[PDB]
């Protein structure tokens, strides 16, 4: 995150480190105890080398760390240049015991839309300058929900977003997740409810005609309810 | 185009 906030340590339990050889990758959401659902993109691995870390606020800490036994990329995943259906499920090699530093997030009912003008925010340990490091610390950035159609723009993203995308603004042109971010959960609302998982924006992260996109959890909630085992 | 994960 560019220009964004130091998160009150422990205050997104939700939030998972999806990390290759101990260095971070993508941010996660646990929305189970046993899964943690991130960007399909970030799967693009050796397997054997990533770890899911829980319970995080410095990059540089344990936190509890899970082997993966299985990452479920959504059936109808299309990688770049098309990135569509941007989503994987990650079996944790173990089971929460919700705890004050790690608890999964509720998923929003399958009904729910992100009208533009929502107000929003995300969290992640993503580069806090173009092209510079990661951040050290848990970080958050207040968005708000753009119109899609305004958003797929020709000067924007070009007839490009789908309609289970939800295009991003923050308040101010220096402000934008950036590399490490992605995966990471947008979350709406007073209720603070899962809403979204970030995908992409532009080689430069605060490029302002090509804004931040996440995709929508809502359309996707029943194929996690499958996948996790609920309904 | 120009997608770029924020991988």
């Amino acid at each position: 995150i560019i220009g964004g906030r130091e998160v009150i340590p422990h205050s997104r339990p939700y939030m998972a480190s999806l990390q290759r050889n101990g260095s971070h990758l993508c941010g996660g959401v646990l929305v189970h105890p046993k899964w943690v659902l991130t960007a399909a993109h970030c799967l693009a691995q050796r397997m054997a080398q990533l770890r899911l870390v829980l319970g995080l606020h410095t990059l540089d800490s344990p936190g509890l760390t899970f082997h993966i036994k299985a990452a479920i990329q959504h059936p109808r995943y299309k990688p770049v240049p098309a990135l569509e259906n941007n989503l994987a499920l990650l079996q944790l090699d173990g089971k929460v015991k919700p705890s004050r530093t790690i608890r999964p997030l509720a998923l929003p009912s399958k009904r729910q839309v992100v009208a533009a003008g929502t107000r929003c925010s995300m969290a992640g340990w993503g580069l806090t300058h173009q092209g510079g490091r990661l951040s050290r610390v848990l970080r958050e950035l207040d968005l708000q929900v753009l119109d899609t159609r305004m958003c797929n723009n020709s000067r924007f993203w070009n007839g490009s977003l789908s309609p289970s995308m939800v295009c991003l603004a923050a308040d101010s042109k220096d402000q934008a997740p950036c590399k490490g971010d992605s995966g990471g959960p947008l979350v709406c609302g007073k209720g603070r409810v899962l809403a979204g998982v970030l995908s992409f924006s532009s080689r430069v992260c605060t490029d302002i005609f090509k804004p931040p996109v996440a995709t929508a959890v809502a359309p996707y909630v029943s194929w996690i309810r499958k996948v996790t085992g609920r309904s | 185009s120009g997608k770029v994960p924020l991988s």
